[PDB]
């Protein structure tokens, strides 16, 4: 998401993937809800079983493998809903007493090899003020 | 792996039967596991028992088959999953009862409509040692079973065939199964814990006839 | 291109790297400009993706001319000479080392076309390298990233015309496009805002986006 | 196994060139794990970096070779080790950042030589959010990285080769790579633990010209 | 024949293309024949006009799979009946217009949700002679078109293959086709006659991909 900010179409599979990173005996379920876009934000987890959704034990698992479909990209410089990936608890928090019962996830993203980037502009991060050595290669 | 949420991983059976079909035959609607609500496995817990199908009325593209189909055919491969540490101790026994005709205790009175019928809440075991019904827990292992001993393992896998006498039957009054989940030996640990049992059922073999 | 993802394509863009209103009247009367990478933070941001790079730099000097607040623009006669990393620059307008037979100037007119000459892998290394982790030279004082081989060279302007031009303002933009790009090791796209033209220095902003304790803006919570 | 000393035991390698030879060859001498001063993580601690071949200028026979010769050509191959419990929660990104041109936070002056050599001291990120540098930690997947989740693993290995446009390079005033671990996720446990990370850097495919 | 229920039997094709499957692909949900509302064809009677896929939204299993399935792809085959006796004189011309960008009179504002969007309730041309678009029905058998004259016949058939640039579309907000049925010849008894039109629209080749 800062090559595709040089560009203004993109499409393809992106492909998550979670890690946890918790302590050897933490146990636990996460469901991992994929919201395709226009839908509903899940908030009960009951009625979070609408669309493609995983639940993944991280007390076997250390990490998952969430691929998102394709999504076409920009195909309607507007607000709209594309897509979501939502992730409830699903059981509890199960660390001994010992360990430290606040655990924690981190979340990796990658374009799957079908991913194409197409008509190219600027990138709309960058700018704001004035630079040090001002007109010294001058 | 049954369906488009891939939840855990199978090949114990029952009854010597693996399912195969003996109209509408769902394979990617149904076939897939409906995940329940995790319950909370403490020290004085006494039971818990969901009657299938009646837990699957509500969740999912099995249950609306079930609000558009008239008769019901399928069989289930269920999948029990209680995740706790090295320092919990206890037992349970994952029994699948079939016709599980429920007592009332001390009445003369048949259970009613609001103590068969619970669904995705599942419920709870008054006397557990006689199974709600004036049989025993210490002949339980006539049923399909299985043991979770936290000891040892945390997982178990019934799977459980088409169980009727009749060659398909109506879903929303009568129920074949019931999942019972009853802690023979209490779960135990110093700090005085609420381990979860996780119930996942996935149908196998469905059928549905009569829009 | 077989894709528009293609670090050849990805590059070549010829992007605005000078730009001089200098002031021609009977140091001052010319400009130079020492070619680096580190000029328009747009360019600059998508070179500093790649920690190495070999690419044959075009400059299209378009020059420009101007009245100022005499009713015909007159047509000059400009010189564009490209000094290396190597031998002197001229001290004047009118010096001797303008006239040099080594230093490779153009000789281009206004009413022409915009001139065009291709500098090519100017350096002594293999590849250009844009992030330097060491210190020139041999002192505790040689500064941090500045690398001399990778100082593509010099490029002094100046009007060949003689004296008494009359305040017609002559601005005059250059274009570097690289050619030939071949691009090593990738890096982290920069997210703060820069400080100088010769180090990585960063400040951010106030507050997100862009700052230093939180790069995209702040939603309320976590179940936004 | 490299040197007399045996260390650690390896074969994951970087930019797919296992060191070969693209004058004096160390095989006996430099090739051999250097390993340096284990430094304590925390829950409060940043992060740390090791400017190759900064590092190891003082250490060894690469340290004679460096003292003793004027222009060096090596490739490395590192190894991370993490010895923590399983009661230890934590993950480090051990990430070796080609060209790592540090950047001065809030001034306009640049570092100077006492901020970019430490040695065997190593150094410490003081923004590591950003890297030191204005990039990005969240993008700094893209470098030779390995990743320590203690879960999981509590060991890394990357192998560095030779980078530089140059063929061969002077030692005391250039720093190709530069090894740096940051706890992503900061170190946990209830007693409130200075769980060591021990760096043993092995250089390979030694080359070394001008006495 | 298309569904279980069998209502009309066809085979006129439009486009020169029978359509074919160029991810959910409905063959026995949503192929059949959905029978709309029976429209009254009188004397002065000026038009009909039904925005497909607007008015299947509603409708059957093509309309739970609009509400459950983000994309869809879908040809149609349509069907329209006149039924009026020896005695009635008229002509339709049952036309199907691609991207009919509708008109409002007088006015320089666009048309609004609620002009175009309509449904299973249709709606009707206001000035049928430029078809509510500034062009002329008098040139409107450039598209695919069918005469329904009540001297000779009193039923058509219309092919409608997949209309879009695009590759698939999301169907609550465009509308590729329209059905229009404009009588040209008025109807005329002595009596002074509300003869139906019946119009039933079958999809061909659907697909549908996002949940």
């Amino acid at each position: 998401g800062n090559i595709s900010r040089y560009y203004t179409h993109w499409s393809g599979s992106l492909e998550m993937t979670f890690m946890f990173c918790g302590s050897f005996m933490a146990t636990g379920k996460l469901i991992l809800c994929y919201t395709p876009p226009g839908g509903s934000c899940p908030t009960t987890r009951e009625t979070a079983m609408l669309g493609t959704h995983i639940v993944w034990d991280f007390g076997l698992q250390s990490s998952v493998t969430l691929i998102i479909p394709w999504i076409s990209g920009s195909h309607y410089s507007t607000n709209a809903n594309v897509g979501y990936v939502t992730c409830f608890m699903q059981t509890n928090l199960i660390v001994p007493s010992e360990s430290s019962d606040t655990c924690s996830l981190i979340g990796f993203i990658a374009a799957k090899d079908d991913f194409s980037l197409r008509l190219m502009r600027d990138s709309p991060d960058i700018g704001i003020d004035h630079l040090h050595a001002a007109e010294a290669a001058y | 792996k049954l369906g488009n949420s891939a939840i855990v991983t199978q090949e114990c059976c029952a009854y010597g039967e693996w399912p195969n079909y003996l109209p509408t035959q769902p394979e990617t609607a149904t076939d897939r596991f409906y995940t329940l609500k995790s319950v909370k496995w403490e020290a004085g817990s006494t039971g818990w028992w969901w009657k299938l199908p009646d837990a699957l009325n509500n969740i999912g593209m099995f249950g609306q088959n079930v609000q558009h189909h008239y008769l019901y055919r399928s069989g289930f491969l269920i999948h029990v999953q209680c995740n706790a540490t090295r320092f919990h101790q206890g037992a349970l026994l994952v029994v699948a009862i079939p016709e599980h005709q429920r007592g009332a205790h001390n009445t003369n009175t048949s259970p009613g409509f609001d103590d068969i019928m619970k669904g995705e809440e599942g419920g709870t075991f008054n006397h557990p040692y006689v199974l709600d019904d004036g049989t025993s827990l210490a002949c339980a292992t006539i049923f399909p079973h299985q043991w979770i001993n936290l000891r040892t393992n945390n997982s178990a896998t019934i799977v459980l065939p088409w169980m009727n006498a009749a060659p398909m039957d109506f879903p929303l009054r009568h129920n074949q199964w019931t999942l019972a989940i009853i802690p023979v030996v209490p779960l135990g640990t110093r700090t005085m814990s609420m381990v979860p049992i996780t119930v996942s059922i996935a149908p196998m073999c469905c059928e549905f006839n009569g829009l | 291109g077989v894709s528009e993802t293609l670090v050849e394509n990805f590059l070549s863009r010829a992007a605005l790297v000078s730009k001089r209103s200098f002031e021609y009247k009977d140091d001052k009367n010319f400009f130079k400009w020492t070619i680096n990478t580190r000029s328009f933070v747009q360019l600059r941001r998508k070179l500093e993706l790649f920690t190495y790079l070999r690419f044959d730099a075009e400059i299209t000097i378009l020059t420009t001319v101007a009245v100022n607040g005499y009713m015909g623009l007159p047509n000059l006669t400009l010189q564009a000479m490209f000094v290396p990393t190597g031998a002197l620059t001229p001290e004047k307008q009118d010096s001797f080392h303008w006239q040099s037979g080594s230093n490779a100037s153009v000789f281009f007119k206004i009413s022409d076309p915009p001139a065009r000459m291709t500098i090519p892998f100017m350096c002594i290394n293999s590849a250009y390298s844009v992030f330097y982790d060491g210190f020139a030279g041999f002192e505790k004082s040689g500064l941090y990233g500045i690398n001399p081989a990778d100082t593509i060279g010099n490029l002094c302007v100046r009007i060949v015309n003689e004296h008494q031009p009359v305040g017609f303002t002559v601005t005059v933009r250059v274009y570097m496009k690289p050619k030939h790009i071949k691009a090593w090791a990738p890096r982290p796209p920069r997210t703060l805002p820069y400080m100088s033209i010769a180090n990585a220095n960063y400040k951010g902003k106030k507050r997100a986006p862009n700052a230093l304790n939180a790069i995209i803006g702040n939603r309320d919570s976590v179940k936004t």
